[PDB]
């Protein structure tokens, strides 16, 4: 993709004790016009891993299609063997690299979250194929804005509980609602555990404007 | 230019201006901007003209062939998928503002939108065209959940009226389309 | 470079980080970014260093002239008007990202100046390259009418987050507090980063270098 | 760059009670050298030198201009100049050409005129001063001299180890450098006397 | 384009330019003169954009003659060199820059002989031997091979003979005749014009 | 970058420096530029490391193929021809390569000069590189055909010393190879500063 | 528009000993004016006697690592024996020239043992040359690190200083000092240090922290 | 960004968002986008910020000096003429979306519009700002001639509400200004 | 003005027997958005001549100001002498030429119509200073569209009556409403005779759309 | 840049190229040979991009030798000229064009001697005398004053001597030695190497 038409915005994900929470909003802005204000930007992959992305929404639909077909195929193998989330991460990295090697990149910014076999997993995939693991990921302007809250609390406390993690995600999305121009007060939280994968509904934020009464 | 599709309980309602322009000169004063594909499914276009015409012809080809081979009436989401595949695989050279609507026996009336990129979404109402921003300004003001047919006709009539009145590219004459289970009822308003 | 400003219940607490990079190499570990203007008004700069320096010295000279001509304490709004008029007169050629703060008779007043000449009065601002992390800490943990130690801890936290994010400073975050009566200025506030001790004595010796031509010149 | 048109490297290093300044000797156009005796360290009064690096035109012009203003100051006022005063003068002279800028990075190293206090600072091509405590460098090669001096510097230095430390730093950083070489001159000054030594550097 | 050589001795300066005034295909003039007698013991050479060469000769030559008629005496070579450098550095930062390549050859009663070296960016130099051009490359390897600071003038003439004979061997331009000067305790003495039949 | 080559009565002299910079930054001081193609061939490195290394390695491969198929050692001109033919197929695509080919022949001495511009030429004296002109000057001072052995050694050594003394992009160890009738022989690898002390006086 | 390269930065060091090859690298991965992580080791353990470090563009580093591992397994499953060090160096040079006209933007250092059991550092360039040198510093902090190693490993520019063979723990304190001293001035260096030591008995690793900015 | 001015019988009513942005980052969350000049005359700005600030200060200078020399309250059309001259004279460097409104004793409430070019026109209502196209879509739909004060307040509230909801640059909080013969009544609303 | 912000559109003018009729519409479009749909693009100069223009409306306000001041000055001379329309045409031509000589052109297209001393006058002024007289003028796209109708009827009949001229103007404006994208169904007709200068109200057009019932 | 004259006689062809193989500063080789004996009575010259010269020489020379071994006899000069022109016209409109400047010199049993003239745009010409480079410019005028269709070969050699003596007088490049061929009823006879000592 040379020119991204319909972009999303920042995606937040962080591990906790035996699970990964991912939250991204539901906005499909074109240029500055928030044209598609009710879209889904997280795919709930089969039972362990879970995907969220940024960049071109059409490319996300495309990779949604391809990953869905591959997951359906392994589940129809009937062998009792699944994809680890790290295997999905490797495949996606190779896919993005082979996209940009042919000078036709997929304009995305993807976050892979998974919990399989006791261990959580949270992987990152860039457009250029830059890919790594991290205890807390933040895309787009989130790496500029909501990343230091994650890096503050994880330095202050390396492990978490589910409630503290979810609350921290809520606070970061509030902050992104405050000062991202491409943002919207409607977001959805998605969560993986060993109990399965769960997508919560379109939550919102609670804002403050008491600094506006000053001059 | 400015195209619009609104669904209701029974079916969907379409609408467009005409005014095919080239630069600042009007080449054509009256245009079938909306195009039949199947007997129950329409699409209305924007952007470049030749691109959307050739794509719509190929979609008519593939969709007619598939729906004859099924020996069943086609889905609407299927035609949306066809426009999605042809738009996304060969973007880069096209400028398509394709909006798919149409009644279905299984799923009722549906409205899909395919903008210049190639994403596909189902909507309850849609805008499209360069002069669509303004009535996109108030279509989230005037909309009420659960309209009738006449409320949709009056609604889109006021919409395309103000869009044709304000935008320089929009104008011409008003074409409407009402698609339901019963039949296809098209009409042309003027003045 | 991450400067910040805030208004507590009485005055203004300013902070800074003092890594003056020239391109990609750390060129300085201690660069005074908190500049003098008046006995009550201070200023911080960002972006092009020498432009901010020459401009802030010129405006401080002009306000010293005006204040000694008047015979009373200067006003912050006069500094704001001079700065915005000068920066608009240079048409945005001079890049000077400024934070202006002082306490007048009316009380504390904080201004941020964008280098074309657009200015704003705010209860809290962040400027610089890593300003986003400090603005994150501000938008998370600001409340109106903070106290003194609360505001100092907050500004320290913000500049600390800017330092744990990229292009902060090695420096020991500088602070400055302006009240109605008491002006303070604290360079070595908190040193989080001790330098690691050397592991070998890689000291040269008295003759390990060939000398071609010596000279001695006595003095007084 | 335009700074890499004629090469050049100036290092200044602060010792315990004394200060050492050194520079390279090579002069030439982009790949063709010309001479090995081009002067880049100028005396500005007693026990205080200045070094200039970059394009040689602005080197000689700013050195003569600064000598002009310096003698006018020292004749209107009988005392000799303090180093902060010289720093402010060089900053003003460079900032007068804000949009017509000279291409130079002046380095000032001198002692106190009243006490024996050393002083180092450096400026940019528009007039940004920077006072430090260990060393300042300028010219084309930067990262080499930063790595060497951050490797070898100690706070309290007798002048001999000061001389040898700045000697090894200049020699190694010049031998890694391409466009700046062909000998090193070193000025090691103090309250009592002024020493100028030339080292046997590689002529390659 | 071409090069004019400037060999310094113990008590003499051996300068030698060419006589070529070509224009981009044809050699219009084969006895051109680039030698500008400033004073009784001060020479000057110039190569560059050939509309600037003449204006430098007017300005420098006549302003030095103005100093000579004003005060009572001849300049040092050093002050003359600095004055040329100053006028380059002043004429550079304008709408009208000059693009010339000079070198200066003088003789003092006290300093003895002196050789200088300009550039189109106004750089002074106190050189043992200078260079410009492509002959810069060739003449400086050969000359830097065979140099002695205490060299007699006939050894320098023989070295220059050899250097020109190795200039006519792998050079693309023509350069048929070189004129040669010398400066001594007396003044400017013109030696014979140095050409070679090549083959 | 400064290389040279010249053949004479007693075979061929090839010398080179060992400095390979990167812009304004020197990478190494001991870059062995004269690529030993065969026990009877010597190739050089003239502009670009990877291109010279790759194409001369491929040429060594091809020459070994030719000998193992014909039981008869390849000539010099044939090798230069193969190198020029392989280089010509990427003309304009941005290859910088100005290498030299030296060796002993059935005809005797052989000295060719192959460019990435494809300027395959014979000759008697050559010099390639940024400071090659300096070598041309001092070499065409000291050149003859009827030279001695140690004279040619001193000629090449003085040549590389003057070249690296004037040019900035040259330096490091001075290699020195000598092509004989039977095979080539490395003479010495001499540092610049040692030569500066020896030849400064 | 779309630019195909991006500068991730990084610093890789190598020291060739008498019977050891020490390769060390920080684990900071950044981009522009951000930090992506503080754990991304540039070192990779190929065989029992070979450690490779890869800096520059990160995706090409990962891709190149995986291709090298594949060809290692191909050589093993074809020829019943592991590769040497110089064969791997030659193979990497063939690869880097095999994408000449769309280059990898990757600096590479392979350390390891030769067949004599001695240390060997093979440096590289983005286009595919290599040479057996004793020490290299690749990446952003190359110029901050080469002259100090020229002073200490090479014993250059010194007078009457004899040549002692570089022992192990001397090399360790050297590596620690150069990464601390370079982390003082670099912006692309810090947050950890992964030190790989190749002996005649295997590969050792060691984790040393740094300053957190 | 999105600025609005509506007159009514007694006086005029203004309105703006706040949200001063730079690119995609918000520099300032709350802003006095409308500016007092005289005690009865406001102006609300758009385009670049520094341009409008300097122009508004110079207009404040000239108008205050002139109105002191008249010893009479100034006109609104006078200030509009001042903005016209200063905008037109440096149209090459300024980006001003200045809209002048204000009550006058001789002429009541008036609304003048000066866009980026430098033309001057009297209007009954005005839009302004980059996210103003949408409520410009329906400001010719909802408007009724002869509103009251409360109808104008509700009108501009709905206007700036939908503009702030839809446009990315617009948003923040709603600031209002009511200018009549009696006084100037400002308030900060949200909803 | 280098870049025209707010442009007008085409202006039509034609002589008749003892008078000149000029009609232009009332639209102030910015780009394609018809932002100012009620503006005046004709200045009624004192009693004889009369001006209509196109292009940037701000420059038209400027020339309105300057010409108004000049006419006021001569009328305050009190000499009984006025400007002939041809003198105004000359002045405007010299003004535009001296404007464009400084590489800062006035983006306009102006038409001067006047009736003085028995004889009508209809002058043209371009941005570049190109200036001439004509029995019928047409600016912008009017020179492409309504010019051949004028030149048709003037070839078939060189003189006209006032009613025929006004009807022909009405038809040409109807056609321009049909196929100019920058056009609007609201225009005002201005007419000069010896009886004075008269500005008629905002007239409209009567359109046809019976081709739309075809396919 | 460089130069080759193509004088046609009544029953002979006088071609003369140079021996210069310079590269952009230095004259690397002063005994270069641009003369390509196609057959027993057909010569070929070439000037252009010096990587293309050799590859064109390979192609044409070996395909003509191939024709000679095929059919049993020598080509006409005319068919060889057309074949070269044809190969230029095919090689131009591709991804790999050639930028060379040729001329062909042959001798028929029936047509006698023949001179052709190419260009880098594949144009045939049947010329009385041709040239290339910048000495082309000067020399065809010099040659065009003093031409006779019935000219003897020693007059042509003397004429070429005069033309070279006027080439070394106002030209910017060096061109020290010219090699000279001749074509007769016998074949290709090499004349002596023609250089001049200038001064």
């Amino acid at each position: 993709t040379q020119n991204p038409m319909v972009t999303g915005t920042s995606v937040l994900g962080v591990k906790f004790e035996g699970g990964v929470v991912i939250a991204a909003d539901m906005l499909g802005s074109y240029g500055s016009l928030a044209r598609f204000r009710n879209i889904s930007r997280i795919m709930r992959v089969n039972n362990s891993t879970m995907l969220g992305a940024s960049g071109d929404y059409a490319d996300f639909q495309y990779l949604k299609q391809v990953l869905g077909q591959m997951v359906i195929d392994e589940e129809l193998l009937g062998d009792g063997h699944s994809y680890s989330p790290r295997a999905i991460h490797s495949w996606l990295t190779r896919a993005m690299y082979s996209r940009r090697s042919k000078m036709n990149p997929l304009w995305n910014t993807m976050v892979i979250g998974g919990y399989a076999d006791g261990e959580s997993f949270l992987g990152y995939v860039d457009m250029l194929g830059v890919a790594y693991e991290a205890p807390s990921l933040a895309t787009g302007y989130g790496a500029y804005l909501a990343q230091p809250l994650l890096r503050e609390v994880l330095e202050k406390q390396p492990v978490l509980s589910q409630t503290e993690a979810r609350d921290l995600v809520e606070r970061c999305m509030r902050v992104l609602y405050y000062r991202d121009a491409r943002s919207y007060n409607r977001f959805q939280i998605a969560t993986v555990t060993e109990k399965g994968v769960e997508i919560e509904g379109p939550l919102s934020t609670e804002t403050n404007w008491d600094i506006a009464h000053m001059i | 230019t400015t195209i619009m599709a609104v669904q209701f309980d029974g079916g969907v309602v379409l609408g467009a201006d005409s005014r095919t322009t080239t630069g600042s000169y009007i080449a054509n004063r009256v245009t079938d901007k909306l195009t039949p594909i199947h007997d129950r499914i329409f699409c209305c276009r924007s952007g470049s003209a030749a691109d959307t015409q050739a794509v719509a012809d190929a979609v008519t080809y593939q969709l007619g062939f598939h729906s004859i081979e099924l020996n069943e009436p086609p889905l609407v989401h299927t035609a949306a998928s066809l426009f999605k595949e042809m738009c996304y695989r060969y973007r880069e050279d096209l400028m398509a503002g394709i909006i798919i609507a149409g009644w279905d026996p299984q799923e009722g009336g549906q409205v899909y939108s395919v903008p210049m990129g190639g994403m596909m979404v189902r909507q309850s109402f849609a805008i499209g065209g360069s002069g669509s921003s303004y009535i996109y300004g108030y279509v989230d003001a005037t909309y009420r959940e659960g309209m009738t047919k006449e409320e949709c006709l009056q609604f889109t009539a006021n919409a395309l009226a103000l869009a044709m009145e304000r935008d320089g590219s929009s104008g011409g004459v008003i074409r409407l389309a009402a698609i339901a289970e019963s039949g296809v009822e098209r009409q042309v308003l003027l003045g | 470079t991450t400067i910040a400003g805030v208004v507590y219940k009485d005055g203004i607490v300013l902070g800074a980080d003092t890594r003056a990079t020239e391109g990609m190499v750390v060129a300085d570990k201690n660069c005074s970014k908190i500049h003098f203007i008046s006995p009550n008004i201070y200023c911080c700069g960002a972006g092009t260093a020498a432009d901010t320096d020459m401009t802030t010295q010129l405006i401080s000279s002009n306000l010293e002239l005006h204040s000694l001509s008047t015979g009373r304490l200067p006003r912050v709004v006069t500094a704001n008007r001079m700065l915005k008029q000068m920066l608009f007169r240079y048409q945005g050629y001079i890049g000077a990202a400024l934070v202006l703060g002082g306490v007048d008779v009316t009380g504390p007043h904080l201004y941020s100046i964008y280098p074309h000449g657009s200015t704003d009065k705010l209860p809290y601002v962040t400027m610089g390259s890593g300003s986003l992390a400090a603005m994150a800490v501000f938008e998370d943990k600001f409340r109106p009418d903070m106290e003194e130690e609360e505001a100092k801890n907050l500004v320290s936290e913000a500049i600390a987050a800017g330092i744990f994010n990229d292009l902060g400073s090695g420096s020991n975050i500088d602070l400055c507090v302006i009240s109605k009566n008491k002006l303070d200025f604290l360079r070595p506030y908190t040193v989080p980063n001790k330098k690691g001790t050397r592991l070998g004595r890689y000291r040269c010796e008295k003759g390990t270098t060939a000398v071609l031509t010596e000279k001695i010149t006595p003095l007084e | 760059s335009i700074m890499s048109y004629n090469g050049g490297a100036v290092m200044a290093m602060k010792g315990k009670n004394c200060v050492a300044i050194a520079a390279d000797r090579r002069f030439g156009i982009q790949a063709q050298m010309v001479t090995t005796d081009f002067q880049k360290i100028f005396p500005m009064g007693d026990r205080l030198y200045i070094g200039l690096a970059g394009l040689a035109t602005d080197v000689q012009t700013v050195a003569q201009r600064l000598k002009f203003r310096l003698n006018l100051y020292e004749l209107k006022e009988g005392r000799q100049i303090k180093p902060y005063t010289l720093m402010s003068m060089v900053a003003n002279l460079l900032y007068e050409k804000r949009f017509g800028p000279y291409y130079t990075e002046p380095v000032i190293a001198g002692l106190d005129p009243k006490t024996f206090k050393p002083f180092i600072c450096s400026l940019d091509l528009i007039g940004c001063p920077m006072v430090t405590d260990d060393f300042v460098v300028s010219g084309t090669c930067a990262e080499q001299m930063y790595g060497m001096c951050e490797s070898l510097w100690e706070p309290n230095m007798d002048p001999d180890h000061l001389f040898e430390t700045i000697s090894q730093a200049m020699l190694n950083a010049v031998d890694r450098d391409a466009v700046s070489g062909m000998g090193v001159i070193v000025h090691i000054i103090e309250k009592d006397k002024i020493t100028t030594r030339t080292l046997k550097a590689r002529m390659d | 384009m071409e090069y004019l050589i400037g060999i310094q001795g113990p008590d003499y300066v051996l300068v030698a330019s060419d006589r070529v005034a070509a224009s981009n295909i044809v050699q219009m003039k084969d006895d051109h003169d680039k030698m500008f007698k400033m004073s009784e013991k001060i020479l000057l050479l110039c190569v560059g954009e050939a509309g600037d060469t003449v204006q430098f000769a007017e300005y420098i030559q006549k302003n030095v003659q103005l100093y000579k008629m004003r005060n009572g005496y001849e300049l040092s070579p050093t002050a003359a060199a600095n004055f040329t450098r100053r006028n380059l550095a002043d004429c550079l930062r304008s709408r009208t820059p000059y693009h010339v390549n000079l070198l200066l050859a003088g003789y003092d009663e006290h300093e003895g002989p002196a050789l200088y070296y300009m550039d189109y960016l106004a750089a002074l130099a106190k050189a043992p031997f200078a260079a410009h051009g492509y002959g810069a490359f060739l003449t400086l390897s050969i000359l830097d091979r065979y140099y002695t600071p205490t060299i007699s003038r006939e050894r320098a003439v023989e070295l220059l003979r050899k250097c020109l004979e190795e200039l006519q061997k792998r050079f693309i331009l023509n350069l048929p005749t070189f004129s040669v000067r010398i400066i001594d305790k007396n003044g400017i003495h013109d030696l014979d014009n140095i050409s070679f039949p090549k083959q | 970058t400064t290389t040279l080559a010249f053949k004479f009565r007693h075979g061929v002299i090839v010398a080179a420096d060992s400095r390979a910079t990167a812009g304004a930054y020197i990478a190494s001081q001991t870059v062995k530029k004269v690529i030993e193609i065969n026990p009877y061939l010597l190739g050089t490195m003239a502009g670009g490391a990877a291109d010279c290394s790759f194409w001369e390695r491929l040429l060594a491969r091809q020459c070994r193929i030719y000998e193992l198929r014909n039981k008869e050692r390849i000539s010099v001109a044939a090798a230069s021809k193969l190198l020029a033919n392989m280089v010509y197929q990427y003309k304009g695509m941005g290859l910088s390569m100005g290498t030299m080919i030296c060796g002993w022949d059935k005809r005797g001495p052989g000295l060719y000069y192959v460019d990435s511009e494809g300027n395959r030429i014979s000759g008697a004296t050559f010099s390639v590189g940024s400071g090659s002109v300096y070598a041309y000057g001092v070499m065409d001072r000291g050149y003859s055909y009827d030279l001695e052995v140690e004279q040619a050694y001193d000629l090449a050594r003085r040549a590389i010393y003057q070249a690296t003394y004037r040019d900035a992009y040259s330096g490091g160890a001075v290699n020195l190879y000598h092509v004989r009738e039977d095979g080539w022989i490395r003479v010495s690898s001499d540092n610049v500063a040692d030569l500066h002390e020896k030849y400064s006086g | 528009r779309f630019s195909p390269y991006v500068f991730n930065g990084g610093t890789i060091l190598a020291i060739a000993g008498e019977d050891f090859a020490i390769v060390a690298s920080d684990t900071r991965l950044s981009e522009g004016f951000s930090i992506h992580t503080r754990d991304s080791p540039k070192c990779y353990k190929l065989t029992d006697k070979t450690v490779i470090g890869c800096s520059g563009f990160h995706g090409d580093c990962l891709t190149l690592t995986k291709i090298i591992e594949a060809r290692l397994k191909m050589y093993k499953h074809s020829n019943n024996k592991a590769m040497t060090t110089g064969a791997i160096a030659a193979m990497l040079s063939t690869i880097l020239y095999s994408r000449r006209f769309f280059p990898y933007y990757v600096y590479n250092i392979i350390g390891g043992l030769d067949e004599e059991g001695k240390g060997a550092v093979y440096s590289f360039d983005p286009v595919g040359s290599y040479q057996r040198d004793s020490f290299k510093a690749g990446g952003s902090a190359s110029a901050m690190l080469q002259p100090l190693l020229d002073n200490q490993v090479g014993f250059k520019n010194m007078q009457n200083v004899e040549h002692v063979p570089l022992s192990l723990d001397r090399a360790m304190r050297l590596v620690k000092d150069v990464f601390i001293s370079a982390a003082e001035r670099d912006v692309y260096t810090g947050d950890a240090l992964r030190i790989c030591i190749v002996t005649k008995e295997g590969i050792r690793e060691e984790t040393v922290s740094l300053r957190k900015d």
